[PDB]
């Protein structure tokens, strides 16, 4: 009825928006990561071992979006 | 208030306001400029000086903006300054508001389009006259040099030379009259005056800025 | 046939006034420094 | 009496080629050349 | 009365007279300046230096360095500097001309920085016999 | 009804909007970071102890939308 | 009713509006942080003193838009 | 009612938005403040005592949101 | 009815809204305000009296929104 | 009715819209006045005459935000 | 009737967006005067000459905002 | 009716709407004029026939939104 | 009837949403024309031949939209 | 009926819409030839005849807002 | 009726949203080949050969968006 | 009907959106390479072959929206 | 019906949407490798084999917008 | 019905809205490391190592976009 047709707009929307945030995120850090390694690249595994581990929180901040966005479809209570 | 006119018949309907307003700019144009042409002097004196200083104004905006041969085309870009000058000096501050005509207002001669698109277009043909003169007849600006896929950018480049370059003389003469228009049901005129004198400043420059472009389209369409 | 109304002209007055004056001073202070380069 | 009615492509196109083509001339005649 | 200007090359000072009007080339490329002018430090390009006194202005080429401007002083530091007309004339567009040949046998990195460096410091050196 | 239609669009915009202010923020934290170890490699032991902790305050807000967006959906109290 | 749908959707948007200004406001806070580590790395103790003890005021605006988050789904006095 | 329903999305607006505002401000203000302290570490006790006036202030800004929202909910005037 | 709902949800944007500018606004100013101790510590006096007045002005933005939106609440004429 | 509706929620728009423009505007008004005594502390007096002078016009910005929603509760014409 | 209703939020919008253009222009105009007269304090006077004769025509532009949202309500036609 | 109730919302959009362009771009102008001033003094009235000069165009810009939120008003020909 | 109700809120908008651009833009070019003029005060005539013809480009933009908003209220063909 | 109201609104928002590209472009693009005018004052009819022709491509993307907003008015196939 | 109103809206919308684009990206694209002339006056047949072929394609995406809203007026098939 | 409706007020946002994205992105692209020809014109094959090859990516992502607004009118298959 | 109606929308949406992230973002990438050879014009067999690696991957974001949109309209499942 | 009508919509916010953060990541991501090999070319394996493997980070933004816009059409539950 309505709360399956609802739950499936927020579903997209949870994911469309999460995106958003990280996408920028991910952006500049890996912007300033690699202009980093043009500076030093004897730092090369001080700079990967930094940035792919603070990569790995911002692909935490999206990957709840989309715990949300498949529980909406897939785990749903309300239907 | 009134964006309406009065028509004149010849067989067609033609624009008493646009004609009527327009003669007086004609004859205090050649009424003032020909007083001092009648007897002139080797170093100019009271008087001559405004209208050397015009003259020697138009021959900036020409060589600036046409090149080397300027001097054809100095009184051709020396009456679309003055008859835009002119005119917009004409709906500020001559007094207009105290005849009273029976259909319309009397403020400009470019507040219809009839004048605009007019101006507009014997400043469109100069640089197809310019163009058509000095270049070839066979081939010219339009003709599709740095690349043979820009044809539909530079055939719609011929349409927005003269329209708009037409609707930003004649929307920017309409504006300033209703503003004094619209603020004298308001208020007396006490108080618009400072309003007139920001739409003066612009009344005259809007003329400027026709007659620079009008000449950079000249210099164009001669390379 | 003539309009009479006073709250048109009047204000036409106090701009003309001002721009003229100024007009005046300005054009005096172009053209006659014109006029003295020429004779320079 | 009517309404507004502008953008009036009307004969007043011409006229005003006209007498700006006559004010170009007569101007030259007595400004420009002179 | 306006700011005094000095333009000092490695051994010697050329100028040391008040003027009131320069105008700078620059690697931006082009600054006037007027008195009271808020200190600046600015790199100064290999190119000409017009001046504006009083009643002449002149020229004087200069082969880049380095202009800080200050309370109304402008110090020039270039090392090498020449003024527009004591440069004769015709006589540097002949070694202007043997600057334009020598870059076409440029040849090598040392060659084409060499020449490329020495042809602007020619190109601008004509250009200060002819203003 | 329309409670459960209510509750489940919320769920989306609670998760999707909270996502995007720490994007934005692990991003320019990470990225200054990284940056940091190339001007001076000497103390990235010291970058990485106060980037780890920084880009936990901005998962802490995160995570705030997510336990909201999971309480609508799970320990919903109206329906 | 109304008034259960209506609180329920403003707990999606008192968190998720709430937590975009502190995760841009916490990046800023602790990239200069960190870019100021690599300046000067001698003074991490006046840095980390100075940044958790402003991490917390950010940390503080969030947490305000989950006081309202939490007492309009649990200690709600409407329904 | 409406009114309940009404006053209860406005108390979550009036959270949400608040922390907006500051949530940059005080990462502007927290930044600069951090990367102060790398310039003259020396200065520490007249930037902690600027600082932490300050975000006293743009804490109030947020306080001020909180204080209508809880008002909304507890001390409502109109149910 | 209508009238207590409009009140009531008007209250929450103009408290909401209004934290925005100064939020913003109060970074900024005091944000150069702290690293403009760090270049001259000297100064301090100087800086505290023009900064604690102009966040008082800004201070002054946000409490309009705030005398406003009590206003909506408490003493509120409409109703 | 819908006149004291539609009046009242414009009084939350007025004031709110209003403390946005003179909020980041007053910021940046004192930020770099701030930042310029730290840089020449003796012409401390020629900055606080012209910054609180610069606020004034700022203030003024907002407070026609006030007479307006003053007038639209108080000396409201229409109910 | 709906003519008085939809005359009085225009009157907020009126002066709800008025105060926003101006205020963020009349701060980068008065933020660099206060940064030209800590530059050279000897220009003063040729500075508020112009900073106070700028900020007259951004006061203006509000002015025009205030003057409408004062004829909806006071000199209105329409009602 | 419906005519005078949708133009007088139209006088509050052409106002402040106008307003918006001129406040950003009188900053801008004006500022960049001030700073110019102090940078240059002996070049004030060089610079005050410029900015002046131009602040008058962006003045012309608002007064296009006054004069039509004015027709909408009193010069008004659909009522 | 509802022919011109809609004429009338569009030719608000009309001339409100064009004059954005121009507001915006003849500040950008109006700031870096009496930049230029503190910079190298000879050229002011070759600054000002540029900056006339420049702002002037911009104030055929906001025409445009005044030439369809006078043509939406007084030319109208629809009404 | 409808689609002379539908198409009335259009031409509104196609020259509104149309007018804020260019605006902002045609100062930024100006307002930097400007100040290379200022830079090499000897370049001046080099620089406006690269202006001029790049300034009419700008005012080609407006003007094609005005093709269509007169186009809905009165070439208008559909009324 | 409404598909002949709903075309006349649409052809209204693609004009418009195209010029933001391109009317933005012209303005930096022609306003840094301006002060690129300032720097080196030889390459002007360099410059204005790359400056006028990239234009157009900037222009081709506004002619784009009139492509469609001229088939929405005049050669549109769904009336 | 509605599905005519419906299809074409999206070929007005299939395109009309698509411009706005690369119309930003070949400005920063075509300004920074007419820079480059200013840096160095030795290298103005260099750029221009990189320029136009990168122009047309970015042409490509417009021409995509092109196909569906043009899908949408043409070869619809829903009609 | 309902169900082809509002698949067409977002037909325009996805691709009109996706355009919009990849173009401002191939922009800038193209936009520092053109100035990146005007810099070194040797480095320019490694900046294209990056730049036309990389703008394979921002073409990859929006051919998924693309796929969807075509898959919304040719093979689609629900009409 | 309802359901199918709402879950396509939703599948062109997901993928289109999803391609926003990710396509200007991407973009600042491979402007700036192509910049860093026109720095030092020396290190191109070192910039492409690290690139591409956070390009792909980034292509993981979008692609949990397209898994959810692929679960509404084709593995949707809820039909």
């Amino acid at each position: 009825p309505l709360i399956a047709a609802a739950s499936v707009i927020a579903a997209g929307l949870a994911v469309g928006l999460a995106s958003i945030g990280p996408g920028v995120g991910q952006g500049t850090a890996a912007g300033q990561a690699v202009e980093g390694i043009a500076r030093q690249p004897e730092a090369e595994g001080k700079i990967r071992g930094t940035l792919l581990l603070s990569l790995a929180f911002m692909e935490a901040l999206t990957i709840y979006g989309l715990v949300v966005a498949l529980a909406l479809l897939f785990a749903n209570p309300f239907v | 208030v009134g964006q309406h006119f009065y028509w004149q018949i010849g067989g067609f309907q033609i624009h008493g306001q646009v004609l009527i307003t327009s003669w007086v700019v004609i004859a205090i144009l050649l009424g003032s400029a020909a007083i001092a042409v009648r007897s002139p002097q080797t170093i100019p004196t009271g008087g001559q000086n405004f209208f050397e200083y015009v003259l020697e104004f138009i021959r900036d905006v020409s060589k600036t903006q046409i090149g080397e041969e300027y001097r054809p085309w100095v009184p051709f870009i020396g009456t679309m300054f003055l008859f835009i000058f002119v005119s917009n000096w004409s709906g500020a501050l001559l007094p207009w508001k105290i005849i009273q005509l029976p259909h319309g207002e009397l403020a400009a001669p470019t507040n219809d389009i009839n004048t605009t698109v007019a101006l507009a277009l014997l400043t469109s043909v100069a640089y197809f006259y310019a163009g058509l003169t000095k270049k070839g007849l066979g081939y010219f600006g339009k003709y599709i040099q740095p690349t043979p896929i820009l044809l539909p950018i530079n055939i719609l480049e011929d349409f927005t030379k003269p329209l708009s370059l037409s609707f930003r003389l004649f929307g920017n003469i309409l504006a300033d009259e209703l503003v004094v228009v619209v603020l004298v049901s308001l208020v007396p005129l006490v108080v618009p005056i400072p309003v007139m004198f920001l739409g003066l400043f612009t009344s005259g420059i809007q003329a400027l800025i026709f007659a620079t472009l009008a000449a950079a389209y000249i210099g164009e369409s001669l390379e | 046939n003539t309009d009479i109304l006073a709250t048109n002209l009047i204000n036409l007055s106090v701009v003309l006034g001002v721009l003229i004056f100024f007009g005046k001073g300005v054009l005096s202070d172009l053209l006659d420094n014109r006029k003295q380069r020429i004779l320079n | 009496i009517e309404k507004a009615s502008l953008f009036d492509f009307n004969l007043t196109l011409p006229i005003i080629m006209a007498e700006f083509l006559f004010l170009m001339f007569a101007l030259d005649k007595i400004y420009y050349t002179p | 009365m306006t700011l005094n200007l000095c333009v000092l090359t490695p051994n010697r000072s050329i100028w040391n007279s008040e003027v009131k009007e320069i105008i700078l080339s620059t690697n931006s490329g082009q600054i006037g300046v007027l008195p009271n002018h808020a200190p600046t430090a600015t790199a100064v390009d290999i190119g000409i230096l017009r001046i504006r006194l009083n009643d002449q202005w002149l020229t004087l080429a200069l082969m880049g360095g380095f202009a800080r401007i200050g309370n109304n002083e402008i110090t020039i530091l270039v090392n090498d500097a020449e003024r527009g007309s004591d440069i004769d004339p015709q006589e540097a567009q002949q070694t202007l001309e043997i600057a334009e040949a020598n870059l076409r046998k440029a040849e090598g990195k040392r060659q084409k920085i060499e020449a490329n460096l020495a042809l602007r410091r020619a190109r601008t050196r004509v250009e200060a016999s002819n203003t």
